């Protein structure tokens, strides 16, 4: 069913980031065949290339060196069955 | 329900391009010789916010759209002219500079 | 396509328009928070009267209630349910 | 078959007018007996009353000390025939 650990919120949860340093998107799943979405609101895409930004079953979406452009609302995103679930998440720099 | 959801007010707020009244006379400071009619156009421009005092929202990829308005100079006809004005197609939150 | 005059007019001309609205120019005494988001979409009197001695104000107000996450300088991180003003009629009058 | 001495145009024609003064919008008609309806846009239909609006079929619609009301775009209407015909006016202010 649900493929994340972690049940959906209606509130986005937040990450605090701070830039230049690594943003953990912990949106963690049952199993390393389920293919998972990263977007950033509205229309972008964060796709894992091994380096900068990667993807590990256990963890989440793990990006190094955080920008501002990584401010916003990031989603997780994967469909079982038919069915699509997501997870949201706010991030924020520390005033 | 009585309120609108966290995640409408977010989603329908957040900088992206939205239409914009904007006044002929900033489009074009050169020609305060004349009145226009209408003296506003309708355009779609950046707007909204990035939730941040750092950032700011701005245009990323722009273009033309003309218009037809009426041009009057005191005591001399008023003619229509065609006139090109930019909007904003695609916007992202940047750092502010100084 | 150019846009024919009479289109440009009617379009243009005083009326109620979405407009996003600055959460701290509404509220400017709620100094203590940072609000997410910082700013609503809003119905405002927008466009123009074409004439120097009008302007377009309201004739008709109402209020409409939104969630918006505060968050107190390093304190955490509360919805709350803020009220806000909208325009539901619009007229062009002396200035 | 067009009621209106003038003919339709797709720019309103200008009418320079001053508050407090005459205003005359000349949608003068062919015939007398021409039904004709006054419009200012957006949300108003402008009725003649005998006295601060008057209809003279050979004038048009002739406006009383106008006021701020009547700055903008007005519209003049007939249905003959049953076809509906239109003429369109702006009025501008110094």
């Amino acid at each position: 069913g649900r493929p994340f650990v972690e049940m959906y919120s209606e509130i986005p949860e937040i990450i605090h980031m701070t830039e230049g340093r690594e943003l953990v998107i912990p949106c963690r799943v049952t199993s390393p065949n389920i293919t998972v979405t990263l977007k950033k609101f509205p229309l972008d895409t964060l796709i894992p290339d091994g380096k900068r930004i990667i993807w590990d079953s256990r963890k989440g979406f793990i990006i190094s060196n955080a920008t501002y452009k990584e401010i916003g609302l990031l989603t997780c995103e994967a469909t079982v069955n038919g069915h699509l679930y997501k997870t949201n998440y706010l991030t924020h720099r520390q005033t | 329900h009585e309120v609108v959801k966290f995640m409408d007010v977010y989603q329908r707020s957040y900088c992206h391009p939205i239409e914009t009244l904007v006044d002929i006379f900033q489009e074009y400071p050169d020609e305060i010789e004349y009145i226009f009619k209408p003296s506003c156009v309708p355009l779609m421009r950046c707007g909204g916010c990035c939730n941040d005092e750092g950032l700011e929202c701005v245009p990323t990829e722009e273009s033309n759209i003309t218009m037809q308005i009426m041009r009057i100079k005191p005591h001399q006809g008023q003619h229509i002219g065609e006139m090109s004005f930019l909007q904003h197609n695609k916007c992202e939150c940047r750092p502010k500079k100084d």
